[PDB]
């Protein structure tokens, strides 16, 4: 029969997809057996609340690093903690597991959530205002212009974890927490506690071209 | 979609360079743990299964007729370009020449247990976490003539994996690792860079 | 409430031979920096199983846990605890040893706990089935481990399955007066275990 | 018609599977008839009982290395003989038909089976504690430290020959035998016999990667 | 009991022509060390077959064999019956000659047994259809064979089918008083025999 | 499986190894009792029955048209690079350049008898057991130009057996012999190494 | 379409089956007629 070879044959492409010939012909592998816990896709992973990294500052040195610090003699609405919501930059979510696996995969697109939690006596009682802020500006002042936002205001003494969902980034947005109320105490009591932040990502994380990392 | 696992490992990368003089021939164990790239996103899972192929791109600095051996997990590897363990049958050889367009094989998937595993702790009874089910063969490139080769010819391997299937998850290594195949750090380096204050994002 | 590890209800498919054991608590001061024992490894030379876990040479079990601390009302802190597959203790530097890396029933502490001794942040250990222990909340903690490995067998004495940690991440504050440690105890029943082969 | 050649081609594989031009095309072969015994794998061979060298000591020298020596002096429980279940270690097993078609086929596991047979007069008798140990340890060292495993008392004035079945061997295993009772005799006799042994594998010993011999 | 030879009861598919021949009884001593014999050439210059052999030069045939050796119930010890076809002795050192290897109803012995005089050990030579005598169980024993050859025919002076070899394996021992030797009798029977074209 | 019959004889391993000055040719006899390799494995059964297809790989130390012939067996060999029976057309040749890659042809199975026969006891009325129902021919490898050559090739013959059918089984080899294509023994060496005692595994 | 070539192709084998391009394509040949004592085979011929 005539045939013709068209420009891009004895070429190697890197990115291929036909099978060479197997070297051991005849064969057969040693069957696999039910090991719980495959992963079936990567985006799995994504979709678990890790550890986030905030006191990210100079002399934090140890796991001291892994929590935002809460006094007792702070005077009401001055800013806890701040950080952007940026999975990818360098900052507080370079610690997270999407943090890692958005080093990766260059154009990222979803909806984040961000979680708190709190590490007090039973005793204790106060309030947060957790706020939250289109990328459009930067950072409230006040506790009353940050009060126009998303707040939603998280107590102690009925709750001891809230979550946060953030609307559709894509490749800032800041997120802030103001106190709003005096830190109570009954005596006999350490008035020192911290609370630790969570990252996770929902359903609709989507990501695009794959590339290499650091 | 392009985040499901078989497209994650789906690129032909490098993984070994490999150059002979003419002593005369030049051997090559197997591993994927050679470059950083590579066991960052392998220890990411504790089991995987995965059947692989390679290729061999051949820089001169004419066509010779230089074969590459493989070696299955319990054949002897050869000690000269001369000696017995050339001419064995049951060690499948590629007859490529220079000039063609590279050679392309596929290896199967020869571990004793159902899949490779990347961490062990025990003994096989120094011998911390050596489990001897990761041997894979080497290759052995060998130029074919019957005397005096002469070219200073240097190879390319590469590979790619296929039809991989992962278990059980682990977090990510976050510290350069001076040994090759520990994970021994030299206790410190943080993970995220650092800015000014608490506020001020 | 408890958490099954990628949720499996281990059974099996060499006979078929679950006493609550109890590990004895470990003290935390305010100092402290973890634990971690490695399992099927410190219920050797210890009771029933250990006569049938020293003498066999054919192995498969899952287990069922409790940790579990007591603390008044006047404390704060929060612990972690995770179950981590093939748990491989690096060596910092010139390798660990042997009575480092197999603690027996005492079990051995760390000592640089944001790495986890391997290189491996903290940060992201939550990929393991966790249960965190804090306490203004409860005082238990329930995981229930299968049988994974990729081999469907192992020796009892030189493979090690797994490893449970337990991280002290929020530091223990106490006013002055009240007891300066929190004991720290732990249950162990094997679920299904199912030995082979005599020595 | 359009075609390219992806790298792969020009290339001799040792190992291939499309077929050559015949060099003598229309040319009939003469065609076979019905000779007995033709063998279509070679798992057939490896399940033939063939006599083991057991004897292999430096003065053997000769046929006298396939029988192992019975006295009737022997005081009772005094090791008779010993060796490792190892088809493939350099041994015992290496004069038999396993041992040498398991010196190709780099990983073997199966069932192997151990029969022993006994070359005295009629008017003998004794008994003989045919014993068996996992490959944890090492050989025992009484007759009581051996009768606890998986012994099989077998006599001589009843049976003349035993077979004894090991469980699940892989890529060691230790059988003996022991005395157990004085070695009887009655007058105008000759007091010394010998007792071969056997080797086979039974249903499923299997095999893995070929490799060639010695 | 009797065993077939792979199992083919051999009959056939030139005239079509069963007397129990008998070869002479070899005595069996201490030191001695084996025989063999090499069917068809024994039956030549014998018997009617033999004037129906040595004229006709097409040959097929399946044989009935029956080894049986006497002793009382004194004496010890363990033969060794097997038929293997194509037995080519090798020759030590130097080709064997002539009279070495057809040696007539007088069935020629060994040199050394342990290598069957072809470099084949002695210890796998239980793939060829066996059949143990031994002499505190039975004292019989009974091979069929049927015509094993690639070409359907042959003659029947100069290709030899098989052989038959007897060898003892364990020697024999007997307190004083007793016989020194033991025979050993023969016999064999044409099962099918075929021959064809007259000269 | 991978241990029937007829997978354990087909891996192309070398059988013979010819090399030719410019003479001018060279010859080499069809036999598989080359190697030990081979042999070993080949004395295991008595009556075999199998196809056979080959495989010529040259190495010099410019593509000349190197032809290989072929003779079945009772045709007679060449005597000289310019005789008469280089061009008889009942003698299948094979004209191939050098810097192609390299030939294959297939051979039928010729034997006039049903299968090969690796023992025989008889004569054909020193020619004890010289069965001449064994003979596959040759090859007589020539390099083709009118005059002065000047190469100084060569070539290599590999053989992968194919549809094999076997018969009849018989016991290994467990000496070294010295003749070609005789079992003779030189009368010894053991098969078992020794060890202490009978006791003490 | 991807291929590959296997060893064995750039070679002349003396005893071929591939017919080649005819040089004179659309020449219809000479019908023939009924010839007696057409040989099929040359076994007829050695009775």
């Amino acid at each position: 029969i005539p045939a013709e070879l068209r420009p891009g044959t004895n070429q190697f492409l890197t990115t291929d997809d036909g099978t060479a010939a197997p070297i051991l012909p005849g064969f057969t592998p040693t069957p696999t057996i039910h090991i719980p816990g495959e992963v079936h896709s990567l985006l799995e992973l994504c979709r678990v609340e890790t550890i986030l990294e905030v006191n990210n500052t100079t002399e934090a040195t140890g796991l001291t690093r892994l929590l935002i610090p809460v006094s007792s003699q702070n005077k009401a609405d001055e800013l806890c903690a701040a950080f952007m919501v940026d999975p990818g930059r360098i900052g507080p979510w370079q610690s997270t597991l999407v943090g890692q696996i958005c080093r990766y995969y260059t154009q990222w697109s979803g909806s984040l959530k961000v979680t708190f939690m709190f590490t007090g006596s039973f005793m204790a009682t106060g309030k947060m205002l957790v706020a939250y802020s289109p990328p459009g500006s930067a950072q409230p002042a006040n506790r009353e212009t940050a009060m126009l936002g998303t707040h939603v205001i998280w107590d102690f003494g009925l709750q001891s974890s809230v979550s946060l969902v953030i609307p559709w980034i894509s490749n800032a947005g800041v997120v802030t927490l103001w106190y709003q109320t005096n830190y109570v105490v009954p005596p006999e009591t350490p008035g020192e506690a911290y609370i630790i932040a969570m990252g996770a990502a929902q359903d609709n994380f989507t990501l695009k071209i794959c590339k290499d990392t650091d | 979609l392009e985040t499901t696992i078989n497209h994650f490992f789906s690129r032909s990368g490098l993984v070994g360079v490999v150059n002979l003089t003419d002593t005369g021939y030049a051997t090559w164990d197997i591993d994927i743990m050679g470059f950083v790239q590579l066991r960052r996103k392998c220890e990411m899972f504790t089991y995987m299964r995965f059947n692989a192929e390679f290729t061999f791109v051949t820089t001169t600095e004419r066509p010779y007729m230089l074969q590459y051996m493989y070696v299955p997990p319990g054949a002897p590897k050869p000690t000269g370009r001369d000696a017995f363990q050339w001419q064995t049958a049951t060690n499948p050889s590629v007859f490529v020449k220079l000039t063609d367009p590279p050679a392309q094989v596929s290896v199967p998937f020869m571990s004793p247990a159902s899949a490779y595993q990347w961490f062990y702790d025990g003994y096989p009874t120094t011998t911390y976490g050596l489990c001897p089910n990761n041997m894979m063969g080497t290759f052995a490139v060998r130029v074919v003539s019957r005397e005096a080769s002469q070219l200073k010819l240097q190879t390319r391997v590469y590979m790619k994996l296929k039809h991989v299937r992962a278990w059980v998850p682990r977090p990510i290594r976050s510290q350069p690792y001076l040994l090759k195949n520990f994970p021994n750090y030299d206790s410190i380096t943080n993970s995220a860079r650092d800015r000014s204050s608490i506020k001020q994002a | 409430n408890i958490v099954l590890a990628y949720g499996e209800w281990p059974e099996y498919c060499p006979t078929r031979p679950n006493r609550f054991y109890t590990l004895d608590s470990k003290m935390w001061q305010e100092n402290s920096t973890g634990w971690y024992w490695k399992f099927p490894d410190v219920l050797n030379k210890t009771g029933v199983f250990g006569q049938n876990a020293q003498f066999h040479y054919l192995y498969r079990s899952g287990f069922c846990l409790h940790v579990q601390c007591n603390a008044s009302k006047f404390h704060q802190g929060a612990l972690l605890v995770a179950v981590i597959p093939e748990f491989v203790i690096a060596g910092r530097g010139p390798h660990p040893g042997f009575t480092t890396t197999f603690p027996g029933t005492t079990g051995a502490t760390f000592y640089d706990p944001y790495v986890l001794d391997s290189g491996v942040p903290l940060s992201q250990a939550l990929i393991y089935p966790h249960q965190w222990i804090n306490l203004r909340t409860n005082n238990c903690a329930t995981v229930i481990v299968p049988y994974i490995n990729a081999v469907p067998f192992d020796s009892a004495i030189n493979h090690s399955n797994f490893g449970l940690i337990v991280i002290p991440v929020s530091p223990l504050k106490y006013s002055s007066g009240a007891t300066t440690a929190i004991p720290i105890t732990i249950t162990i029943a094997p679920l299904n275990s199912e030995f082979g082969g005599l020595r």
